[PDB]
């Protein structure tokens, strides 16, 4: 997308992960883990359904028309419903291109853009504690078992608890 | 260990399905959902709505009361279905304006007949043809009525029939084309003969044509169809010296929600709000391209037979 | 104090107001404003354009020249208005396309009649009825002119009338239906009736019809209206021989801005740029659910009565 | 919002703020106080009126048109003209509906775009002088009267006069 | 020396070109490009399409077959030219619904003749006019044929022309229309003419009308033209007794990509796939501000003479 | 735009800077100089190609259609056929009016975004070697002549080797 996250700076996505849309990866004291993050899926699913609901809440009912064909040529009167005909479905085709394209284009941007937010959410949780690698990924100077990377996960960190240990690993 | 490494990513898959955008026209996301109706069911479903078959008989055929259209008399429809096998088994007749008379007797949705008795004075009635048998013996249109002269004299007939009713009444009427000179003064006695229905807000007089047609079943002659509709307190008044077909009665009028449809497709039990020309289309999908003809809760039709819309990322695998 | 806070924020409200998206179908906004202009004044404004109001006449009627539509010799207009309580008092008559005449008499936006001297010989003009009263006595149509026998025999007529006007000239002619047989060879001797109106590029000929007709304040029979347009250098022609009814002069036409509407609202003094069957409404939103029938400077009509446009930022309040 | 500025990272916006949009409240040695931004407030104001203006104003000078209701029934001709404007208000009523739609999801976007760019431009003044509290908010590690608070608001604050004391209340 | 100073950006240009957003209604982006085709070349192509130069002749002269349009009896086009300075050089015609005529010719993209034999017992063939001199004496429309009686009497006329093709047969037929009374004596014998072409399906029937029109080279009369389309299988039927302007043979229709167009622009070598009344445009673009009236792979024409669609960033230039 | 980048946060534009649409302006040991970046560029460039390509794809082929001219005046079927013509003219002015407003408007933004992003693909690079001075312009602490700031540009700048003299360099 736009936001340069999704096929941007971070590389590429995870077959392996099956349980959710974005989610983290991580290697500490108590091995090498994968988590979900369930609010990042839950804000884009919403979005999407909401498209997919906007598109399909209404099919307009029509009965009598007027006659779409014909057997014999009759003239002037029937070239213009054939062209009145013609022009309605040359303006719904576009309006149908047309939909697609925006709305799909607008699937990859917020799709993208929440990929983003989740990182700015974590960095900002981080504090001091932390440098950005590149790639996507952190770099935390201090020991973070899966308690600790749980309480990142769940929006529960507190830098103060790590900072002074890892604020003296950075410099040193 | 002292350190921890914390990286952040999105899921992706196997095998992606590609969409169109403003820039990419062909960029491959995880997931994506059909948004045209290409597919149909093979049939029309005829619970949703009240789908009646017309088999042989067009609408007008069984308007007019074809001898082979006897059983749609009364019967009331939301889709009438016309065939491509249809026929017209009667005297040979035509209609200016024909399509309009379709419309009106589609829109309306009833073919329920509310018969009235006219004066005719002076003139036998039941008048019928070989080239319309009803079983074997001589017929005709069951809601028209032939009227030729009595005896040694045809009177020039004029009869006022009122509507004291509270809605439009449909009065279905015609004028005789005889084939030859004889024709004119055998049957109807004068010479020039003529038709003039008349209402308080138009009027429609019509001229008859002696000639030779084409062989249609043995008949060398025509039947100019015609109508008139008659709005609440506005009276009805017909006035002729020869060649009238009478009307029998009148048809009941109403702003329905009906209309006909010409198709060739099985009409069998299931449930669908959309109908066509092949058959019902379930109506989840925005679009369709099964066809531009269409009846009930349908889809849009367009010239694309598939739009996909992204229900997901874009996808990337691992190299 | 050592250190100090800095938060950044935005602003909010208590009563915010919905709005739909291309994701969310109810989401609330801090602000927004009005593009459906479902309201209305509920009277025609009439500084803007110049609105005349038809009252009991309808357009046609003007047109022709009834007796109780005598305000409406020379007056033209912007948008005329037909009333839903209004009537033809006058001969009895019908129109063959009558929605053609309306719309170009309409288009035209004027009713100046400049007359002119046809040189009518061997018949009496200034036919009346006793169904067409002008103050008392009995009268006709002021811009047609019903020609009748002149003693013992009616000639056949033969006038021209040449355009040597640059613009083009409508001629509104017609033709007599008598109640009987009776009555044709006694009003205009002739036995058979006819009517030939004929320029260089085209020809009408009518044909008229003896018959009864309804009751229509003492008169059982009709007049059919027509009319032919006259090009600059172009010549007309008539060719009758009974029935005529003859044209007293011409109506100027001009492609102009005007047209006709049918309302029954009041006409009071304001000023708005757009005019619906039931007023005038402002044109400052783009769109509008009042009515379908719109005239001037207007804003579209779509099935929505609201539309609320996002004119702020998402709203979120305190706890 | 797809930035994840406005009901994103910043909690709720103050209904007390009643001079502008966007801006600051803070706490520092001479109190707590309120402030509205009116650069950022003015941009975003811009935008929307900049919308208001496209869409208001163009309406279509329309004099005679074709009969849309009818008192007769005439079958074949009057069926078009009932079609043809049925045609007409379907495809501007759909037109209508998808204006309205991208007009207010891009009215939020530019909205909270604002918010997110009055953040960073925040951030990019007190360069190594204040850390990410979370919230949106900043701690600042120096004594700052309203003097430093109206020079940041002006856009005017000087890092380095405030970086000795700032940098040794961070790493002590 | 222990430090560097890393800036980014973007490029500028001194002329940056104005567009229209969403919001800004005129901002300068570094380019752009045009969408909608405002000039043309000012001439028609006719490599891509085969355009046929109606020269002086109009489409329904050259199907008649008048003489000075002689060329154009075996042709045919894709797009047909009629020049505004064309001129109908025989004997004087009208035509009720014209332009129906005029668009099936146009439809059909093609004027090829076959000729068939009719059986016209008791009538004189070729009958011709001194207003129509096809290169110097008398003549008259070739596709078409004048009768008249031969002799003393007028024998009542009965042809028939059965349609064993697959495909629709096109007569161009029509009926006389006798200046005075003693001509219609002189010509026809038989008082009161008449013409009734009818198929199986349908019936057309029409009545000549004996008096004076305005001069054209000489002659006060006029002669309605008609037609009649027959089915695979179906059957022609001719029953006059006077006044019949008879057929040669018919047209074949076909359900062909062709037209015609009203321009007086020059029609030379060039390639361009889309054509107007003002020569070829290019096609490259999407949308156009030449003309409404299109034939060929055009672009679809808007109100607007300009959109300029931003091919890069904004510009902001040094100061 | 939207992001801030463009005229935003960055002053203005480039004129000197012809070989590119987006890049580098340094001052070193090795006095100073200019580079365009080629890959932020080549990306702009194929989105905004992209969109030509998806406007400039068809252009649809039709033959006989209804007469939009007349010389005499009918009445009723050839107002009718002129409200059609004047119908569809209306309705796609205003598919192309809207169409052109997106399309811009999009441009404009995934232009300024494409700026932003080069600008934090560059901050990531560097990691706490360089601080951001302001208007697009980072101040790096340490030695890194044209052939440093060439592993900038390409994406290999291994900010561990600077890493002791940079930190040395920001806070004493
Ligand atoms: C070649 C030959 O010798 N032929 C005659 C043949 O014409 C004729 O048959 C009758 O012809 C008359 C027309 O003069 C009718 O067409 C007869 O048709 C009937 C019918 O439909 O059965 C009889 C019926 O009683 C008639 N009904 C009325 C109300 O008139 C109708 C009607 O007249 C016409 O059909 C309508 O045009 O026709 C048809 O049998 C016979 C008997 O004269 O003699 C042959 O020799
Ligand atoms: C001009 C003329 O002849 N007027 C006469 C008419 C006509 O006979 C009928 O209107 C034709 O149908 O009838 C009466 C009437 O209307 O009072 C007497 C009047 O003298
Ligand atoms: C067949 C024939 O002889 N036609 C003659 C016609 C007809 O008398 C009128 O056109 C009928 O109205 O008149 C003239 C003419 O048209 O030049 C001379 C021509 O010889
Ligand atoms: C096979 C597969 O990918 N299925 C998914 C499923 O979530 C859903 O049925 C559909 C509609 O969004 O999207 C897709
Ligand atoms: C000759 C004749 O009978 N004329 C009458 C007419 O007077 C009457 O008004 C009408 C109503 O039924 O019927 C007819
Ligand atoms: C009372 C009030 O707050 N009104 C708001 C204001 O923003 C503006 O007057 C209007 C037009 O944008 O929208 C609404
Ligand atoms: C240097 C450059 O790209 N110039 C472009 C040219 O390619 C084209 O004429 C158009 C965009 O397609 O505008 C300008
Ligand atoms: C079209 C054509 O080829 N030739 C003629 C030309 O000779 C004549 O001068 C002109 C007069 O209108 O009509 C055309």
């Amino acid at each position: 997308g736009i936001f340069g996250a999704i096929a941007g700076f971070i590389e590429n996505g995870w077959e392996g992960m099956v349980d959710g849309w974005y989610g983290f990866r991580y290697q500490n004291s108590e091995g090498t883990g994968q988590a979900a993050d369930l609010k990042s899926t839950q804000a884009a699913i919403d979005q999407i359904n909401g498209k997919l609901n906007r598109v399909i809440e209404r099919t307009n009912e029509k009965f009598h028309q007027i006659e779409k064909e014909f057997s014999e040529v009759e003239g002037r009167i029937q070239d213009l419903e054939k062209y009145v005909e013609d022009t309605k479905i040359d303006l719904w085709s576009y309006n149908a291109e047309l939909l697609v394209a925006l709305e799909n284009q607008h699937t990859i941007d917020l799709t993208d853009a929440e990929m983003n937010k989740l990182f700015e959410k974590t960095r900002r949780q981080l504090r001091e504690n932390a440098e950005d690698m590149g790639g996507g990924c952190f770099k935390i100077y201090h020991k973070c078992d899966n308690a600790c990377i749980g309480s990142i996960r769940n929006g529960t960190y507190d830098h103060y608890i790590y900072r002074d240990e890892a604020l003296n690993n950075r410099f040193q | 260990n002292n350190t921890a490494t914390l990286c952040l990513g999105h899921h992706a898959v196997a095998n992606g399905t590609l969409v169109k955008t403003i820039t990419d026209d062909q960029i491959e996301v995880t997931n994506a959902t059909e948004l045209v109706q290409s597919i149909s069911i093979g049939k029309i479903c005829n619970n949703s709505y009240r789908v009646l078959d017309g088999r042989n008989c067009t609408l007008i055929d069984a308007m007019l009361g074809d001898p082979h259209c006897d059983d749609f008399q009364y019967e009331n429809w939301d889709l009438f279905i016309e065939r491509s096998s249809a026929f017209s088994n009667c005297y040979p007749y035509d209609i200016p304006d024909y399509a309009s008379l379709r419309s009106i007797v589609a829109s309306s949705g009833t073919l329920e007949f509310t018969a009235e008795g006219f004066t005719w004075t002076g003139v036998t009635q039941n008048g019928g043809s070989g080239a319309c048998k009803r079983g074997s013996a001589d017929s005709f249109f069951s809601r028209l009525n032939w009227l030729t002269k009595s005896g040694n004299s045809y009177p020039i007939l004029n009869v006022t029939m009122p509507n004291n009713k509270n809605f439009d009444k449909l009065y279905i009427w015609g004028i005789h084309h005889p084939s030859s000179n004889k024709e004119q003064t055998k049957l109807y006695i004068q010479e020039s003969g003529r038709v003039t229905v008349s209402t308080e807000r138009s009027q429609q007089t019509v001229i008859p044509n002696i000639g030779s047609r084409p062989w249609v079943r043995g008949q060398s002659g025509r039947i100019s169809i015609y109508w008139t509709i008659v709005k609440p307190g506005d009276i009805l008044m017909i006035n002729s010296n020869g060649n009238l077909v009478a009307p029998r009665g009148y048809f009941k009028l109403r702003t329905g929600k009906s209309s006909v449809m010409r198709s060739d497709a099985l009409i069998d039990t299931c449930v669908s709000e959309c109908i066509t020309p092949n058959g019902s289309i379930p109506n989840d999908k925005p679009f369709q391209n099964v066809n531009k003809i269409t009846y009930g809760k349908c889809p849009k039709y367009i010239r694309q037979n598939t739009l996909k819309l992204a229900t997901g990322m874009r996808n990337v695998p691992e190299k």
